[PDB]
This record gives C-alpha cells, sequence and structure tokens, in this order.
RNA sequence: GGCCAGAACCAGCCCUACUGCAUUAUCCUGUCGGGGAUCAAAAUCCGGCGGGCAACGAAGUGCAAGAAUCUUGGGUCUUGG
RNA sequence: UAAGCCCAAUUAGUGAUUGCCCAUUAUUCCUUUGGUAAGGGCGGAAACAAAUGGAGAAAGUGUAGCCCUUCCGAUGUA
RNA sequence: AUCGAAUCGCCACCUACAAGACUGGAGCUUGCUCCCUCGAAGGCGCCAAGUAUAUUCAUGAUCACAAGACA
C-alpha cells in the first residue's frame, strides 16, 4: 500500500516518472451479478487488472424478499465448535461481487490468488477512480438485456442493507456529490467543447480538396 | 425511433449472408418471421426472414400482404424509398463500412493523411480562437494571471530587479 | 431456419407371392428428417394396418415432395400423439407458416413443448392449408388483419460475430477487450 | 493437461476464421533471468546483452470457435510461469 | 519447365514481383516500406531497396517471409537492375580477428536516383514519395488478419 | 563444428479450395368459375381449361469418381532427405 | 432475453448434406519386444599402400542378437 | 546504488448522467406523415508541426527480446 522509503529512494535514484498499469474501470450498474462476475473471472485469469466501481449498483434477478433470504441461509452457515475461522458472511456489495467472482476462480492456488489480487471493488466512484479514464460496460452482462423486463429485479445495495450493511447513506450522499461535482464541470467545459467541434468544421475549409475527398469516401466528412 | 412491422416497411438485414441490404416487409407470417423482398438487389429475392435479423427503416411503401413482384417494382419506384434513404446519414455509414473493409495498404494510408491534415487545420483554426477568446487550459489560466502579474510588476522594485537580471544575460 | 422434416411420398406394397400374384400398391405421406426414417414409418404403417412386414414387401418409390413457394399461409395440422396416462390423443391445430413441412416441424415442436411427445409416439394426420375465414382460433386470426402492424420492442440485439466485443467503452462503441 | 501444445488468445482475433491467418507464424514469450547470460549476437551487438530472455514457438492450429490458437514451442515446453503473460505473435512467415 | 538446377528457377508468389512495394516485418529496418527490385538467382533472397533517402532502407536483400508485398506498384523498368549481382552481397573471409565500399555507394546512387525518377514518373508519384516514407505499425485494436493489402 | 536458428527445395503423408449425373408435377404459370375480405380491391382458398424448366449461386434431394499438374493452397519442431 | 424443461440445428429460406473440446480407443508414423512368424544374402564380383570414402559379412534357438526386408501380437491376481 | 531486466496507446475533447415498452423535435390519424444537426463513429496518435519544394539513414551485411521506450 503505502510505499516505503527504499521504494521512493529507488525512484529518486533511477529518475523514473509516474507509472500506472494498464487498468479496466467497470461501471457494474446494471448489472448482472453472475454474468457480470464470470466475465470478470475469466479476464482476470487472462492477466487483466481490472477496477470495478458501483457494485452497490449490480442486479440479481427475482423479488427483494427472496435474495435476501438467499443470503440469511448463506449467513446462518457457521462452524458452530468456534465461529470465529468459518465462513466470513462479508455484507459490503463490492464484497458480495469480490466473493462471486473468487468461487469462480481456482482460489487455493497461487495462481488463483494473483488474478484474484488483480480484483479491486468500490461502492460508487471513489475520487481517485472519476478521472482516470472512461469507464467500460460488460454488454452481454448488462440488465437491459439479460432479463426481461416484465419480472421484478433487486439492486444489491437495497438487499444488503437489510443484512447488516451500515453504509448504504455513506455511499448515497458521496455519490450525490460526485454526480453533482462531474455536472458542473461538464457544463463548464462545453464552451471548449463547441469549441473543438468548430474547429473540425473550419478545417474542412482550409485542408486539401483532395483530402476532404479522400474523408468523404470513408464517412469522415 | 421504433418503426412499425408493417407490409411495406423498409428494413436492413442486421446479419448473416444477406448482412446490410435492404427488402420490403411484403408480408408477416407471425410474430417472428417476415417475407422480405428487394427487387432493385439481385441477391434480394423474396425469402423469409426471422424478425431478429430486420432492423425498421423509417421508409414503408404502399403495398397489400403478399403482393405481386411487378406490383413492389412500381411502388418502390414511384415512392422514392431507395433514393430518399441512400442520402442518409447512416446509408452513408454501410457504404463507408463496405470501403474500409477493402481498403488496401495505400487507401490506408491516403485516409490517415487525410485525418492528419485535418487534425492540423482544426489545431490551427483553434488556436486562431483561443487568442481571441480564450477556452484552454491555458489560454484561461494566462487571463486569470495577466492581471495580477501586471499588479506585481508595475512596482519599481519590481522593474529594477528585471533590469539588473535582463542586463547579465 | 428451414424446416428439420421433409415432405415423403413413400410408395410399396407386399412381394407378389403365389397368394398374392398382384398385390396393392399404398402411397403413404410421412414428414421425417431422412429417407430411412421415411422408409421405417411406411412400414411400421403397412404392418399396423396391411399386415404386411417389410421383410415380406418393397418398396416403389421413397421420393421427397416438393414445396409450394413461400406464402404466408394458415395451415391447418390434424396431428395425434401417445402418452401411457391418456392413450392416444388426437388434436387439429392451427399455424401460420410458409411451408407444408415448416407447419408439420412446427407441430412436432409445438406437441414436444406443450404436450412432453417425442416424434416416435406421434402420427401426422393431415396437414393442408386453409383460408382465412375457416380459422378457428383468435391467436392465428389475429395475423389475417388488412393493416397489421406492431413495434420491435424488447429486442436483444447481438452484435455481428467479428464485431462483437467483451468490454465496451460505457456511452461509446469503442472496444476495450474485443 | 497436456504441456507440449500452448493456449494462445490473441487481441482481436474472435473467430476460427481469425487465427486460421495466424497459423505457421512465429510465437515469442520475453521473460528475464537473475544473470545476464548468452544471447544472439553475444559478440556482434553487445548492446543486446541483458537478463532478458525469449522462447520461441509456431501457432499449429486454431483452438475452438472463438479465436484461440494452439502454439507449440522448440523442442521444450512453455514454462507455467508464462501463464496469463504477455505473448508475443509475429506477422511473419508471411504470406502475403 | 525451368530446371531446378538452373539460375533461373523461381518458385517465389506473384506478389512479391519487381516493383511492389513492402512493408519489412523483420530486421533493422522493420516496418519500413521499401521497393522489391528483384530477386537473387537460385530462388535466392528479394533486393529491396527503398529510397534510401525517403526511408533509409539501402540496398539490401530480404526473405520473402519477412516482408509483406502489398499491391501498389512503382514501374522498374527503366531502373537496370542488372549490377545487382549475388556477388555484391558477398564478403571477404576474416581471419585473426558507417563505412560502405566504393562500389557499393556508387551502386545504391545509380540505382536510387532511376528509382526516384520511376517514382515520379508515375501519376500519385508524390502520394507514393510519401507511402515510402510512412513506417507501419501494429496498433492497438489492429485487425492485420482481416486487411486486404 | 556432432551447436542454435531461418529459409529454399525433394519424396511420402495429413488438411482444405475447385463439381458433375440423376430428380422435381401434392409444383410453376396464364385464364375462366366459385369463394373471400375490403371504402373498392388484391391476396390466403377450392375447381375446370391452355402451356410448362421455379433452373444450375433453382432445390438445404439421391449419388458424386472433380490428377492442388495445368491453375506456385497449407502443414510436417508429427517423417526422412 | 437461463447457464432450467421438451424438441431441433451447425454459422442458417443463401444457394446442400464434418461447429467445437477432451481417452492408454481408431488411423498412421518412429522405436522395443515375442512369434505356430514370412522371405532374401552368406562359393568374399572386379579393383583399390602410407605420407593424404570407412568398416563389417558368424549356415545362425538364446549374445553387443550373422546381416537386411516384411507382417502380426504386447495390460493381468493365484 | 547495486539495477541488466518482463510490460510497448496518449489526451487538459472519453475520463458527467439517465433510458432501452426508447432520450432529435413536432402533428394527429397513434402508426403514419413532416422538419432538422437525417438519429450506426470520444478526439487524437501510426515518421515533413503537414500533404508540398523537401531531407541523414547502409557494413547492425537475410529471422533472432525493439540493438530502444518520458508520445
Ligand atoms: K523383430
Ligand atoms: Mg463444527
Ligand atoms: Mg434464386
Ligand atoms: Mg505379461
Ligand atoms: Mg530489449
Ligand atoms: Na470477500
Ligand atoms: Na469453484
Ligand atoms: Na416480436
Ligand atoms: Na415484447
Ligand atoms: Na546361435
Ligand atoms: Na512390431
Amino acid at each position: 500500500a503505502f510505499p516505503s522509503r527504499k521504494d521512493a529512494f529507488r525512484a529518486q535514484r533511477k529518475g523514473a516518472k509516474k507509472h500506472r498499469p494498464e487498468i479496466i474501470v467497470i461501471d457494474l450498474k446494471d448489472h448482472v451479478l453472475g454474468r457480470a462476475a464470470a466475465v470478470v473471472a475469466k479476464q482476470l485469469l487472462l492477466g487483466k487488472k481490472i477496477t470495478v466501481v458501483r457494485c452497490e449498483q449490480l442486479n440479481i434477478a427475482g423479488t427483494e424478499i427472496r435474495n435476501k433470504i438467499k443470503y440469511l441461509q448463506y449467513l446462518r452457515k457457521r462452524k458452530l465448535t468456534n465461529p470465529t475461522k468459518g465462513p466470513f458472511h462479508h455484507r459490503a456489495p463490492s464484497d458480495v461481487f469480490v466473493r462471486t467472482v473468487r468461487s469462480m476462480l481456482p482460489r487455493y492456488t497461487k495462481r488463483g490468488m494473483k488474478a484474484l489480487n488483480s480484483l479491486v471493488a468500490y461502492e460508487g466512484i471513489p475520487p481517485n477512480v472519476v478521472r482516470t479514464g472512461g469507464r467500460v460496460v460488460i454488454p452481454r452482462a448488462q440488465r437491459h438485456v439479460c432479463y426481461r423486463s416484465e419480472r421484478p429485479y433487486t439492486v444489491l445495495g437495497n438487499m444488503c442493507k437489510h443484512v447488516g450493511w451500515k453504509y448504504s447513506d455513506v455511499v448515497a450522499n458521496l455519490e450525490k456529490a460526485r454526480v453533482e461535482k462531474a455536472s458542473r464541470h461538464h457544463e463548464k467545459q462545453a464552451k471548449l467543447r463547441d469549441a473543438w467541434k468548430s474547429a473540425r468544421k473550419e478545417a474542412l475549409a482550409k485542408m486539401p480538396k483532395h483530402n476532404v475527398e479522400v474523408l468523404k469516401k470513408f464517412g469522415y466528412a | 425511433k421504433s418503426h412499425y412491422i408493417c407490409a411495406g416497411r423498409l428494413v436492413r438485414i442486421l446479419r448473416g449472408p444477406r448482412q446490410d441490404r435492404v427488402g420490403v416487409i411484403v408480408d408477416i407470417v407471425d410474430a417472428n418471421r417476415v417475407l422480405v423482398e428487394n427487387p432493385e438487389d439481385a441477391k434480394m429475392w423474396r425469402h423469409v426472414q426471422n424478425l431478429k435479423n430486420v432492423e425498421p427503416l423509417k421508409y414503408c411503401v404502399s403495398v397489400s400482404r403478399n403482393c405481386s413482384a411487378k406490383a413492389l417494382k412500381d411502388a418502390l419506384a414511384s415512392s422514392k424509398a431507395l433514393e430518399k434513404y441512400a442520402k442518409t446519414r447512416t446509408a452513408a455509414r454501410v457504404e463507408a463500412k463496405k470501403a474500409c473493409a477493402v481498403s488496401t495498404d495505400f487507401e490506408r494510408y491516403q485516409l490517415r493523411v487525410a485525418r492528419r491534415s485535418r487534425a492540423h487545420w482544426a489545431r490551427k483554426v483553434f488556436d486562431e480562437k483561443d487568442a481571441k477568446t480564450p477556452v484552454s487550459w491555458h489560454k484561461v489560466a494566462l487571463k486569470k494571471m495577466l492581471k495580477k502579474a501586471a499588479k506585481m510588476d508595475s512596482t519599481e522594485g519590481a522593474k529594477r530587479r528585471m533590469q539588473k537580471a535582463i542586463a547579465a544575460r | 431456419v428451414k424446416p428439420h422434416l421433409r415432405h415423403y411420398q413413400v410408395v410399396g406394397r407386399e412381394s407378389p407371392s403365389e397368394k398374392n400374384p398382384e398385390p396393392t400398391v399404398y402411397k403413404f405421406e410421412v414428414f421425417a428428417p431422412n429417407f430411412v426414417v421415411a422408409k421405417s414409418r411406411f412400414w411400421r404403417m403397412m404392418r399396423v394396418k396391411n399386415k404386411v412386414k417389410a421383410t415380406h414387401g418393397d418398396v416403389l418409390s421413397c421420393k421427397v415432395v416438393k414445396d409450394a413457394k413461400l406464402v404466408a399461409r394458415n395451415y391447418l395440422v390434424d396431428i395425434a400423439y401417445y402418452s401411457q396416462r391418456c392413450g392416444y390423443t388426437r388434436m387439429v391445430k392451427e399455424f401460420r407458416d410458409v411451408s407444408k413441412t415448416g407447419a408439420v416441424s412446427q407441430a412436432y415442436h409445438d406437441l414436444a413443448s406443450r404436450h412432453r411427445a417425442r416424434y416416435h409416439n406421434i402420427e401426422v394426420l393431415n396437414v393442408k392449408s386453409i383460408p382465412d375465414h375457416e380459422v378457428k382460433h383468435l391467436s392465428i386470426a389475429q395475423y389475417h388483419a388488412p393493416n397489421l402492424s406492431f413495434p420491435l420492442l424488447q429486442r436483444r440485439t447481438k452484435a455481428t460475430r467479428k464485431d462483437r466485443a467483451i468490454f465496451v467503452k460505457k456511452n461509446t462503441k469503442r472496444a476495450v477487450v474485443a | 493437461q497436456t504441456k507440449q501444445t500452448a493456449l494462445v488468445r490473441v487481441e482481436n482475433v474472435n473467430t476460427r476464421e481469425d487465427a486460421t491467418w495466424y497459423v505457421g507464424k512465429r510465437v515469442c514469450y520475453v521473460y528475464h533471468g537473475k544473470k545476464v547470460k548468452r544471447c544472439v549476437r553475444w559478440s556482434k551487438a553487445p548492446a543486446r546483452r541483458s537478463t532478458t530472455r525469449a522462447l520461441w514457438g509456431r501457432v499449429t492450429r486454431p483452438h475452438g470457435n472463438a479465436g484461440m490458437m494452439r502454439v507449440k514451442f522448440n523442442g521444450a515446453s512453455v514454462p507455467a510461469s508464462a501463464i496469463g503473460r504477455r505473448i508475443r505473435v509475429y506477422l511473419y512467415p508471411s504470406q502475403i | 519447365k525451368v530446371s531446378r538446377k538452373s539460375p533461373e528457377y523461381t518458385t517465389l508468389r506473384k506478389s512479391c514481383a519487381p516493383g511492389a512495394i513492402a512493408i519489412i516485418l523483420a530486421g533493422r529496418f522493420r516496418g519500413r516500406r521499401a521497393v522489391i527490385l528483384k530477386q537473387l538467382p537460385h530462388n535466392g533472397p528479394l533486393v529491396v531497396s527503398g529510397p534510401m533517402k525517403y526511408n533509409g532502407v539501402p540496398i539490401r536483400r530480404i526473405d520473402s517471409r519477412y516482408v509483406i508485398a502489398t499491391s501498389t506498384t512503382v514501374d522498374i523498368s527503366s531502373v537496370d537492375t542488372a549490377p545487382i549481382t549475388a556477388e555484391v552481397f558477398q564478403r571477404p573471409k576474416a581471419e585473426k580477428p558507417t563505412l560502405v565500399s566504393d562500389a557499393r555507394a556508387q551502386l545504391q546512387k545509380k540505382i536510387d536516383a532511376a528509382l526516384i525518377a520511376a517514382i515520379k514518373k508515375d501519376a500519385q508519384g508524390k502520394e507514393k514519395a510519401g507511402y515510402l516514407r510512412s513506417v507501419f505499425t501494429v496498433k492497438p485494436g489492429d485487425a492485420p488478419h482481416r486487411w486486404n493489402w
């Protein structure tokens, strides 16, 4: 986590710049829990570093009452002789997603532990993830293509709130301020975005005519 | 929009060997199939299409169910649906996608210098506008600092240090 | 998709002998995946109806009957199936299809899903194309409307197999993993 | 498992017809050791001397319908520590 | 009908014809585009000299398996290509063990002068001159298996 | 050099490309009569009559023997040179 | 909008009849071993020093098996 | 400071949001018609700072980790 002084000094000695690995950030809002977990688990075994955000907005098919009961049946499984060192029942929606992915990995191998350690899960979109780059989706695991809309579904955050997750209102307030801040910055920079769109229009009159013909042939003008 | 599946509706084939081709619904079998045909395409004789493989368009010719081939040919020509469709932006995108698929290494290069020439002149146009009214980060930052720095450099002590260390250069 | 059953006309008789110098020639209509199953069904009818075995008879022709041109039609299928609980249950069902083979193939998938009936427990009695005014079921007669239209809703449009991706940017079409 | 043949998933190769284009192409796994050892052009190109090493192979056939390939490495088998790591698929030997 | 023993024998593909502009796939000048001049005798390696003033590729012999011969070509009939023999690239043997010899410097100069004139005489000569100055790279999202060259 | 690697060719194998013969009629057409539903039709449908090839990228029907030489397919680190 | 149940396909009303993955199985290739094994050769053809083409050739159950070609089988407790 | 390494797409235009029984806008006739920016592209980047009048590339000798990498 926090870098050692040896690591920081070697960076000074090496003179290298800031480094960030190739990390995929997935917006898990309106994603099927087990379909997204199966897709992510295969990618982790393929050497991918993956961050998943908005784990509180994952979906499970069925009513919220039946999915709450399915967790309460999971919660009732514990080592009677010693409940410590028994199964650990995590309530956070990101912890539910990580446990689901872990069960789709060979967790008892050094290779399956490497894959699991490449996954970072969050509720909402934390500040260190907001500006890192464009978030992605899994089209084959999205709710609007996976469920018939007549059937009820549950949001993972609402189900988790009633089984022992205490930070539902904290994430709700933090997410409210995130969109409020992001929409203020998106209302700004509209002049910059419109100025670039009009420059690409004005460029078409300045650039060579035969290059505009090539642009039209391939559908870029 | 969502255009209704009706007799006379123009559709585009989504996938399969007839992908990106255009036909007319002509007849509806059930909830899953239709009888598409297009007289002006050689590969689009009357055939059964699954309704998952079609994309309804905004054009609808005036035909009845199970119309003759001659009736559809006259309706398609008079309605000018194919001429109107070819002028749309999504029709030009399908043609451009076909041009990119068969493009050689030379045409891939020619497109690359065309998009670089357009990008170069967009940068030149943006620089002209940016100088006039600041909209980029560095020009907005400069306009916020120009007033404060003028106040700080208007002093005699600032003016003297500037003169002394400019003459040293 | 094209139908999985084919229209067969098997023609055969019992082999001529001293008792039957000129045997009767029988024409049989069957919808089967191939002509080996078609001949098997022909000799099943000959045995249980005419008391003629495949080993004591010969087949005159086992050709496929050509489909008519594809037109949206109403097909009346007279069909029967066997179950241990109820015995033989004969029903008449209407289907919307473009061919006789397609309607019968649809009727076989229908009897499988709704009544758990397999091919060898099913006997087709008659299939024919009927006019719109002889259709009894409202589910079939709703496609006779002169101006029948409907929007395509709740549709899962998968991408072309070449252009399908794993991870795609949220509000763009750009593929991150593909 | 049969370690003599490896499975390689290439980017933007997602069909079996896509993986047939790569049959016979050269495949390389680049890693590093602990000590600097002998390389190609140890004397002709001393700048190449490094702890970096490569293991070479060739694509033999596709695997499944979804753009996978089978790769056979020269003589030996690729180490299991290469699993989940980067593999280089080159454009030679060229058929174009 | 050409015997395998004869110097005129060849099994080279028709795409790697003289005048074809080729992408170099391996070696020091990988990614550069060069012009195929000839094939050395006895089914020998191709000789490519993309105009060395355009991309820096000198008169070099390359194997046909390490080149992508594109469908865009240049008329080479004016270029002599006769003095490029297999003896040009032979080196003396070493006993008890940039610099370019006069013969190699003059051969490169004469061939490339006639090559540049050939490119100019062609329609799209300016576009093909800048085509040879471009560098081929495999980018993220590229699918060379689906491409036509 | 009895070491490593790349390309050439040989022979043998192993894969793909390239297809002809028969068949169709419960079919294809046009026209009369009925019947159908429309605002009016047309069509789905049933009969008589006249012609017939739904036509070879027609048919998902039976069998296919097409010298990868013409007309430079691919692999062999699965063989030996 | 199953990754459930019944039915049905193989890139899909397009133009024909092999989607893919796993064996100590099948086909084929290399090698070993044993046969109720099947055959050939074995009367040194002739010629040929070193300094600068070679070596071997046993009438044989079994060996480093006399040599070469060919076909088939090969697991197993007491 | 050992230390030679594996990694090979940048951005201060994606890096805001929501919806798929629909989110370009109207009309009434409610599935058709009409208008527009015509409803299938995040911008760059792939060797002249830009499409032109150009310029050093070798002998690193035919593949070999790209012999180099702050875009
Ligand atoms: K033996
Ligand atoms: Mg216990
Ligand atoms: Mg046809
Ligand atoms: Mg034994
Ligand atoms: Mg290196
Ligand atoms: Na957990
Ligand atoms: Na598991
Ligand atoms: Na529907
Ligand atoms: Na629906
Ligand atoms: Na003996
Ligand atoms: Na043997």
